[PDB]
RNA sequence: UUUUGUAUAAUGGGUCAGCGACUUAUAUUCUGUAGCAAGGUUAACCGAAUAGGGGAGCCGAAGGGAAACCGAGUCUUAACU
RNA sequence: AGGACCGAACCGACUAAUGUUGAAAAAUUAGCGGAUGACUUGUGGCUGGGGGUGAAAGGCCAAUCAAACCGGGAGAUAGCU
RNA sequence: GUUUAUUAAAAACACAGCACUGUGCAAACACGAAAGUGGACGUAUACGGUGUGACGCCUGCCCGGUGCCGGGAGGUUAAU
RNA sequence: CUUUAAUGUUUGAUGUUCUAACGUUGACCCGUAAUCCGGGUUGCGGACAGUGUCUGGUGGGUAGUUUGACUGGGGCGGUCUCCUCCUAAAGAGUAACGGAGGAGCACGAAGGUUGGCUAAUCCUGGUCGGACAUCAGGAGGUUAGUGCAAUGGCAUAAGCCAGCUUGACUGCGAGCGUGACGGCGCGAGCAGGUGCGAAAGCAGGUCAUAGUGAUCCGGUGGUUCUGAAUGGAAGGGCCAUC
């Protein structure tokens, strides 16, 4: 009897981790200096007055405050930027 | 390699050591043309293939990166 | 696989190296790098080497 | 009998004044070349055996 | 310090150091304890003579570690620069 | 009993009586309790011997460094704000 | 004359029925093959366990054999019931 | 003719016959840490192994692979 | 001293000759009522054979064991680590033998700075010359480009070109992000030296995310840190690296 029949694969199937990018503080939070507000791959927000841009694209504090979202700019581009506390 | 004798000694000599190693050139590939027949056969009904051939042939064509006998006769 | 690991000697004499590849079939010249040497701490030239 | 301790632990974790561990930092063996130079610097310091790692250590070595 | 099947925590990271013979030799001596030798001198005998380091140990230091009162006379040790501080202050005479 | 789940047609037991399964030596850490307290405690052994001797030793009052070494500081480093 | 013929003792075991908590841990009844041969049988010997013996089936070696039985290592080990 | 004592008696095993191959005798070969023993109180028209299997006609091509036999220069190669 | 030729004289390799080791499962004699043994007399081999220690080859004859997991039952087929997108339900994360592609590198410039610049595509005109080459001016405005996938970005360019260059530095590092951990990452600022710029400044590799491998063991360079009586050394340690 044929019972059982035979069966094919598939050519895909393999992924990669997750890299947990998005925002880490979001606004009206108060910060410390040097941390990490936003992960970005591009750059979605880009550094306002008193934050930084690593080599990733990571938008760090640069002296404490509060932290603010912005629309500023001809272009209508998203900015970040800390405040003086 | 060093060699004894007049000049013309050494011609004949280098051209045995190119000839065997052209004669065994050709018999490693002639093993290794076969397990090719072999790893795409069929298995049949409950066997497994035995791993001890699969290695060995994945040896044998790891080996393949080896020097060409031949420089080639550079063609003009 | 084609790059090759090489190191850089350095010239003021203190035991030193920095370590850095080299496609060596297309740059048949040597490096000739000026470097830090932490140990003269000074700008030296570093040369290749093994 | 007296508990035999862990020799090879023994050999790779310290005892500190409060009762941790001091361990060396792994990845600075060989394959150097690849690494930049802000990742060797810092795995030169010693280091704290983690929270979660500690259960398995002090049992490791009952005399130290 | 079995894990499951993974490298152990005791494999994974690397041997370090090397054991010093040196080191088993040689002790500490607190300066609440040089009320309990003798008749006012401090040596590697009158020490080891009084139950205070071992007899096998043939190195000495005393370490700000307490509170003397007598003047003693430390024969030859290896008194910090801050038990000094605290020895000739008591009226303690410090010699090799 | 084992299971996501059993009246289950899943396991085990015919019934009664007797037997039958988290122990013992040493070591280490934590908790309660007792004695002493910057101290605490003895081991083998001696002993008219559960007394009394025996303090050999162990833990604690100091840590840092791989180590020499320094020491309420020490390590890293040419030096650390 | 003959590893000739038919055929009881003797040796074996092809078919069928009964028996399968049996009369019996393989037998009984009815037939069945060899029956001067490479036959069959009594008594006593020899070959011992990774070994023997085997006209060869992994057959047999005390109703047990792809490595006997007895004692010991021994309360082997069991991430399994 | 033999065989699975106890579910298989056969086309399976043996066989007389054939071929290959080893063995010059203190034979090859086998049981034995060894002495020794079987082969054999035998001597190549004999003994051992292997395959085939009365008798009749036959038994074709391939030495590349893996084995075995002969070689004795060269290359590689141990202890000392 | 560079080639060379003999007498010897040490032994080294092949050859032959002898006897005294050794062999005799040849003959004879004795212990001996004895086809074992021992001894003696002779014959034949003879420094061979054989045995002992060391050594290369062969060696399923024998022995001990290994021979992965996932899986719409197992075998066969496929997969196993890393990167990008969807599933993924507008923070993070999230499965299937779900749907699609990629990596195991490259680069002493393709890196750092200081200057300057702006594409695709179509239309019109023009020698060969064209559907598509170079050229000119128009529309258009990134539909182009990025060292190599996809996504996010990019005109202040992160794309294109040129000059000078070695920061593709050494010691550190507040404060964070992400993991059960091992770990992985981003980082203002401090000190020592350096490059470009007139300076304000920027520079601790490349528009970002793949381009990778623990520990043990060992190799190479540096360093009096240690050095089993002492002085060394060996061998360890620390730093850089294979
Ligand atoms: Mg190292
Ligand atoms: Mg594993
Ligand atoms: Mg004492
Ligand atoms: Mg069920
Ligand atoms: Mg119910
Ligand atoms: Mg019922
Ligand atoms: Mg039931
Ligand atoms: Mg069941
Ligand atoms: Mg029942
Ligand atoms: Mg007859
Ligand atoms: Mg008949
Ligand atoms: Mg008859
Ligand atoms: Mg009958
Ligand atoms: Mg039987
Ligand atoms: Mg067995
Ligand atoms: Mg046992
Ligand atoms: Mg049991
Ligand atoms: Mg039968
Ligand atoms: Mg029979
Ligand atoms: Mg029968
Ligand atoms: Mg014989
Ligand atoms: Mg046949
Ligand atoms: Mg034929
Ligand atoms: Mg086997
Ligand atoms: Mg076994
Ligand atoms: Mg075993
Ligand atoms: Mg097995
Ligand atoms: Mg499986
Ligand atoms: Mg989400
Ligand atoms: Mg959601
Ligand atoms: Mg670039
Ligand atoms: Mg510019
Ligand atoms: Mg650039
Ligand atoms: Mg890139
Ligand atoms: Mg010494
Ligand atoms: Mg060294």
């Amino acid at each position: 009897m044929a019972h059982k029949k035979a069966g094919g694969s598939t050519r895909n199937g393999r992924d990669s981790e997750a890299k947990r990018l998005g925002v880490k503080r979001f606004g009206g939070e108060s910060v410390l200096a040097g941390s990490i507000i936003v992960r970005q791959r591009g750059t979605k927000f880009h550094a306002g007055a008193n934050v930084g841009c690593g080599r990733d694209h990571t938008l760090f504090a640069k002296a404490d405050g509060k932290v603010k979202f912005e629309v500023k700019g001809p272009k209508n581009r998203k900015f970040i930027s800390i405040e003086a506390e | 390699v060093t060699y004894p004798g007049n000049y013309d000694q050494y011609l004949l000599e280098k051209e045995e050591a190119l000839r065997v190693e052209e004669l065994q050139n050709a018999e490693f590939d002639r093993k290794l043309a076969q397990e090719e027949v072999w790893i795409r056969q069929g298995i049949k009904a409950r066997r497994t293939r035995n791993e001890g051939r699969v290695r060995a042939l994945k040896a044998m064509r790891r080996e393949r990166g080896e020097r060409r006998e031949v420089m080639g006769t550079a063609k003009m | 696989g084609i790059r090759e690991k090489i190191k850089l000697v350095s010239s003021a004499g203190t035991g030193h190296f920095y370590t850095t590849t080299k496609n060596k079939r297309t740059k048949p010249e040597k490096l000739e790098l000026k470097k830090f040497d932490p140990v003269v701490r000074q700008h030296v030239i570093y040369k290749e080497a093994k | 009998p007296k508990i035999k301790t862990v020799r090879g632990a023994a050999k790779r974790f310290k005892k500190t004044g409060k009762g941790g561990f001091k361990h060396k930092h792994a990845n600075l063996r060989h394959i150097l070349t690849k690494k930049a130079t802000k990742r060797k610097r810092h795995l030169r310091p010693k280091a704290m055996v983690s929270k979660g790692d500690l259960g398995l250590v002090i049992a490791c070595l009952p005399y130290a | 310090g079995f894990e499951g099947g993974q490298m152990p925590l005791y494999r994974r990271l690397p041997k370090f150091g090397f054991t010093s013979r040196k080191a088993a030799i040689t002790a500490e001596i607190r300066l609440s304890d040089l009320a309990k030798v003798e008749g006012g001198v401090v040596d590697l005998n009158t020490l080891k003579a009084a139950n205070i380091i071992g007899i096998q140990i043939e190195f000495a230091k005393v370490i700000l570690a307490g509170e003397v009162t007598t003047p003693v006379t430390v024969r030859g040790l290896r008194v910090t620069k801050g038990a000094r501080a605290a020895i000739e202050a008591a009226g303690g005479k410090i010699e090799e």
